[PDB]
RNA sequence: CCCCGAGGGGCUCUCGCUUCUGGCGCCAAGCGCCCGGCCGCGCGCCGGCCGGGCGCGACCCGCUCCGGGGACAGUGCCAGGU
RNA sequence: CGAGAGAGGGGCCCGUGCCUUGGAAAGCGUCGCGGUUCCGGCGGCGUCCGGUGAGCUCUCGCUGGCCCUUGAAAAUCCGGG
RNA sequence: AACAUGGGUCAGUCGGUCCUGAGAGAUGGGCGAGCGCCGUUCCGAAGGGACGGGCGAUGGCCUCCGUUGCCCUCGGCCGAUCGAAAGGGAGUCGGGUUCAGAUCCCCGAAUCCGGAGUGGCGGAGAUGGGCGCCGCGAGGCGUCCAGUGCGGUAACGCGACC
């Protein structure tokens, strides 16, 4: 991300109301990589990022 | 719906991430337009605060069937509408040459619609029954009226809808109507409904004017307080006291 | 070619003869199309196996 | 019924009408301010024009600055009853649209010219 | 767990049970109720021929979109200090 | 470079270079004759064979180095499911 | 290069127009005595579109195709508009010609897009497989059934391939 040393992670999510994908940009937590599956929500148990 | 060796259910399982949820009728969440939001908010406000006594009197309206007898009574008494006015007057002009009818001649008792006229004849005590539409745009139009009827003992009732009183003439709405006198043959039928009305709206002016309204807390907070009331009722006598 | 040229180029010239291809790169044309199977079929079968496991406590 | 599928309230699509004017807003047709004779003002005669006539079988007219190539073509063809192969124009630094009109191959420019009047 | 007779009642949490894989997921399946046109009958909601609706599948009820503060931020006018 | 080295047998991408279609009739350089003037006038013979290169200029491609800089957007057109 | 009188600038293919950048700037809303200013998705009922089904109204030849209104059914308004002769932006080259104009005029040889919804022509779709009978044969008679491409193990090819 120009003018910031904390590189962004661009993530593809399936949109659970239609047939499409939403692509967000989080602040990449240290140690995550391409090809990881990131779990987001209330019941996603402890993992990095 | 017959036995075909190939027909197959393909059952769906919703749930988060299993298969995308299906479109369903939403009416609780939609971003309504501004005016609709306004109507909702006002209607809710009128419960969520306390209306004054002179406003809360406007919510103990009549029983539907009683109002139906009132209206069926009126529909034999409605004033002359258009295309009736003209024909009666023209026939009366022609009766002038026959000396049997003009514009000046007896009209049987009819309705009195406008607020000014109704209040005039109430304060002259020439009214035997008064009806009042309950939903009037500025409530100050007829906030005072029930008190006037209480002062002069004139029977009065609070009906639903200004539209019905409008239909009682050719016009679209009429704030009040009033019977001053009626045909004797219908006087008794009047008087029975008159007694039914005055039993509930006049003799208890004390409780009516003492009444308060609204102040009804929304269901969300109702349940939210019900939690703690259930908790305290359940676990009371917690100490050996 | 320039992407605006495609309005006249022959159909056949603009894509491989394979299915699910012509929108890949050589490494995709081969390994993405293999991967789309070596993942897919294994996963569906393992879903069947774990469904039988859910039925068999 | 089908009362909802989306949370976004969207304006209804009412029924719209068409003008049924009581009085026509103006009075009457405004005739063409250019029939054919205003598109074709006058021919041109210079050495660098009769060279075109006797070599390239082409006519050289001068037209009102607002006159399309299509309009010039049709108006000259209707005037002289002469079919036109093609037309190219330009705006001389004066302000007239000089119009070179390549006649069709079937007509003799030296014949139609002295028909029209030019030398 | 309190109960059992092999049926199950009463009591608490529960849940949409989506995690090994840089895949796959839409524009409904099924069932239930309805009837429209054709032939074999002219008794046709009889069979066989053609073509569609609703309901369930996707529960009901409701006063604010859901959360966060809150009678304080704040704005308006005066008042002292800087 | 065991996630397949070398080794053979292939597929594609670019393709301005060369052949031919354009095409010698055109262009050019020479000898000449008329129109002798205006001629896109008409006749001849030619436009042949090799080399060179850390040269220069374009252009095409492979591979690197740099950053606490990472390097425009849409109109448009297209592939697959 | 002055003075006076005459003459000269030819484009689907060369650029502008087309789009967006840093910005600029409208109505919803707001502020403002006020000309106006603030603001660009923020306080907005922001889609005038359509494959298609049904009904009507039609035009031919309402054969069966074309047109319109009506009824559904589907859509993110996910923000008017302008802003680049150096950015992105399909398509023209050689010879010849003038007192001045050439990728424009002339000669020759190509191109891109849009048209033909009356398919203008040919080619592909795709033209058979199994059957019993008159036949050396050939095909034949009637049956039925399949036909929204082919080839190579692969990269991908062949002229198109709903």
């Amino acid at each position: 991300d120009p003018g910031r040393g904390a590189p962004l992670a661009k993530v593809v999510f399936r949109d659970p109301y239609r047939f499409k994908k939403r692509t967000e940009l989080f602040i990449a937590a240290e140690g995550i990589h391409t090809g990881q599956f990131v779990y987001c929500g209330k019941k996603a148990q402890l993992n990095i990022g | 719906k017959v036995v075909n060796p190939l027909f197959e259910k393909r059952p769906k399982n919703f749930g988060i991430g299993q298969d995308i949820q299906p479109k369903r009728d939403l009416t609780r969440f939609v971003k309504w337009p501004r005016y609709i939001r306004l109507q909702r908010q006002r209607a809710i406000l009128y419960k969520r605060l306390k209306v004054p006594p002179a406003i809360n009197q406007f919510t103990q309206a009549l029983d539907r069937q009683t109002a139906t007898q009132l209206l069926k009574l009126a529909h034999k008494y409605r004033p002359e509408t258009k295309q009736e006015k003209k024909q009666r007057l023209l026939a009366r002009a022609e009766k002038k040459a026959a000396g049997k009818g003009d514009v000046p001649t007896k009209r049987p008792p009819v309705l009195r619609a406008g607020v000014n006229t109704v209040t005039t004849l109430v304060e002259n005590k020439k009214a035997q029954l008064v009806v009042i539409a309950h939903d009037v745009d500025p409530i100050e139009l007829v906030v005072f009226l029930p008190a006037l009827c209480r002062k002069m003992g004139v029977p009065y009732c609070i009906i639903k809808g200004k539209a019905r009183l409008g239909r009682l003439v050719h016009r679209k709405t009429c704030t009040t109507v009033a019977f001053t006198q009626v045909n004797s043959e219908d006087k008794g039928a009047l008087a029975k409904l008159v007694e039914a009305i005055r039993t509930n709206y006049n003799d208890r002016y004390d409780e009516i004017r003492r009444h308060w309204g609204g102040n009804v807390l929304g269901p969300k907070s109702v349940a939210r307080i019900a939690k703690l009331e259930k908790a305290k009722a359940k676990e009371l006598a917690t100490k050996l006291g | 070619v320039r992407p605006k040229v495609l309005m006249r180029l022959s159909k056949t010239k603009k894509h491989v003869s394979r299915a699910y291809g012509g929108s890949m790169c050589a490494k995709c044309v081969r390994d993405r199309i293999k991967r789309a199977f070596l993942i897919e079929e294994q996963k569906i079968v393992v879903k069947v196996l774990k469904a039988q496991a859910q039925s068999q406590k | 019924k089908k009362i909802r599928t989306s949370p976004t309230f969207r304006r209804p699509k009412t029924l719209r009408l068409r003008r049924q004017p009581k009085y026509p807003r103006k009075s009457a047709p405004r005739r063409n301010k250019l029939d054919h004779y205003a598109i074709i003002k006058f021919p041109l005669t210079t050495e660098s024009a009769m060279k075109k006539i006797e070599d390239n079988n082409t006519l050289v007219f001068i037209v009102d600055v607002k006159a399309n190539k299509h309009q010039i073509k049709q108006a000259v063809k209707k005037l002289y009853d002469i079919d036109v192969a093609k037309v190219n124009t330009l705006i001389r630094p004066d302000g007239e649209k000089k119009a070179y009109v390549r006649l069709a191959p079937d007509y003799d420019a030296l014949d139609v010219a002295n028909k029209i009047g030019i030398i």
